[PDB]
């Protein structure tokens, strides 16, 4: 009802209960487009909507906060999500951004290449992800799960992300990973995140808030995305503008969240307590480094 | 002695009548800022239009040197307030204009020192 003053529509818990079949995603206002404020870029709007809703939630927020962001690049050869991400969170967070080719941004390192070159020596406090494979677009037979860049992402969540962490990964109706679905079992809850201005589409952004480094829920990713596919088919989403006009409480709040090393050994109750309440990330505070590997041929 | 003058060929490529450098990226905000001219976070106020610092940029956008001793961009990782008037064209007007040192104002469209 009041849905369209919201930034967008999370996935309702029910719907992630079920036990659907996957079908053929068909959304009664498939290829209509949202009116933006004059001049706004469809991805600032997207992801101004996307770190509204992760306003609403408990993202552990420390002093020198670290983000990375993939798929940050456009064909424009700019970075508009990087722009809104670095507008979002606190003055002086680490904003790392990456894409498989060039652009310019105002994050304060970049690394161009295929992501499954990018290494770092430290963990992350958020991870955004809008990669999406053009060739997605090119669907011959039955929608399975993709590997390609899901694969990366699984395991670099699962090698790089702070206990506490969360993260937010664009999914689509065939762009999707069984195991990726599988891994939101592993944060304290979870959802799919459709923005209002691009209710049209099939893409979502699925968010794992305060990661576990362990299974809390086992989740069969092949139902879970057909779960999520049910719940778009049968849940039209009006397009909408409107959050992108009330910017007054946009900033993500400055929680100063403590940051502590604790081995294997020391994650007890009490702490799995405090990370699943956004009040605790678990990390390494050493320098943030960072490269990607060239391969050399002639 | 040579080097490339992005800055005069672009003032050039203006004079004569050709399009402005597109895809600068305008930020959602509140326009209820402090109007200064280049800043850690938009800061529009209701006669400006705040843009991603790198994406109005000549030299980020030509993937070209930075022109000074030390490769430095003034712009990247930044936010810059164009006035409302002046906003189908960023780069230009940021090629083109300067901020008052004692304010922080664009000298000419906000800064009163003068
Ligand atoms: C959801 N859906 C999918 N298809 C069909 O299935 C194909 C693949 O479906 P998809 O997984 O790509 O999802 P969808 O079409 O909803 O994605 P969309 O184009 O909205 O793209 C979502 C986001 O992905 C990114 N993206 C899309 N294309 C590119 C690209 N070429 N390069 C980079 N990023 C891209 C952008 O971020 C974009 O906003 C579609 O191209 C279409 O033939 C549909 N057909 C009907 N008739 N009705 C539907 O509801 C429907
Ligand atoms: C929808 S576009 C990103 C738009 C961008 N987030 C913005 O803010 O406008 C998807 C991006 O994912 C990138 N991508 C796809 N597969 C990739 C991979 N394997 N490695 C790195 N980047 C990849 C593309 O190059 C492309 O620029
Ligand atoms: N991590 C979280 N941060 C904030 N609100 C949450 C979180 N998890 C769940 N919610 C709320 O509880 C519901 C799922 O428990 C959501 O639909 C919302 O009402
Ligand atoms: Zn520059
Ligand atoms: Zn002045």
């Amino acid at each position: 009802s009041s849905q369209a003053w919201q930034p967008g529509v999370a996935m309702p818990n029910l719907y992630k209960m079920q036990r659907m079949l996957l079908e053929k995603c068909d959304l009664q206002n498939y290829g209509d487009s949202a009116t933006l404020p004059k001049g706004i870029m469809m991805n600032v709007a997207k992801y101004t909507q996307l770190c509204q809703y992760l306003n609403t939630l408990t993202l552990a927020v420390p002093y020198n906060m670290r983000v990375i962001h993939f798929g940050a690049g456009s064909d424009k050869g700019v970075a508009p999500g990087t722009a809104v991400l670095r507008q979002w969170l606190p003055t002086g967070t680490l904003l790392v951004d990456s894409d498989l080719n060039d652009f310019v941004s105002d994050a304060d390192s970049t690394l161009i290449g295929d992501c499954a070159t990018v290494h770092t020596a430290n963990k992350w406090d958020l991870i955004i992800s809008d990669m999406y494979d053009p060739k997605t677009k090119n669907v011959t037979k039955e929608n399975d799960s993709k590997e390609g860049f899901f694969t990366y992402i699984c395991g670099f969540i699962q090698q790089k992300l702070a206990l506490g962490g969360s993260v937010a990964i664009k999914i689509t109706e065939h762009s999707w990973n069984a195991d990726l679905y599988k891994l939101m079992g592993h944060f304290a809850w979870w959802t799919a995140f459709v923005t209002n201005v691009n209710a049209s589409s099939s893409e979502a952004f699925l968010i794992g808030c305060n990661y576990l480094g362990k299974p809390r829920e086992q989740i069969d990713g092949y139902v879970m995305h057909a779960n999520y596919i049910f719940w778009r088919n049968t849940n039209p989403i009006q397009l909408s503008s409107y959050s992108l006009f009330d910017m007054s409480k946009f900033p993500l709040k400055l929680r100063g969240t403590a940051v502590m090393s604790l081995k294997e050994g020391q994650i007890n109750d009490m702490i799995l307590s405090l990370l699943s309440k956004g009040r605790l990330i678990i990390r390494e505070n050493n320098r943030v480094v960072i490269s990607s590997d060239v391969l050399v041929n002639n | 002695a040579f080097a490339v003058d992005a800055a005069k060929a672009y003032k050039d490529y203006l004079a004569s009548g050709g399009q402005p450098i597109t895809n600068c990226v305008k930020m959602l905000c509140t326009h209820t800022g402090t109007g200064q001219a280049i800043t850690v976070t938009p800061e529009a106020n209701m006669d400006q239009e705040s843009f991603g610092g790198a994406s109005c940029c000549l030299y980020c956008r030509c993937h070209i040197d930075h022109p000074n001793p030390k490769g430095f961009c003034d712009l990247k990782g930044k936010y810059v307030q164009i006035p409302t008037t002046c906003a189908n064209d960023p780069v230009g007007f940021t090629l083109k204009n300067t901020v008052c040192t004692v304010c922080g104002m664009w000298k000419g469209y906000g800064c009163s020192c003068d």
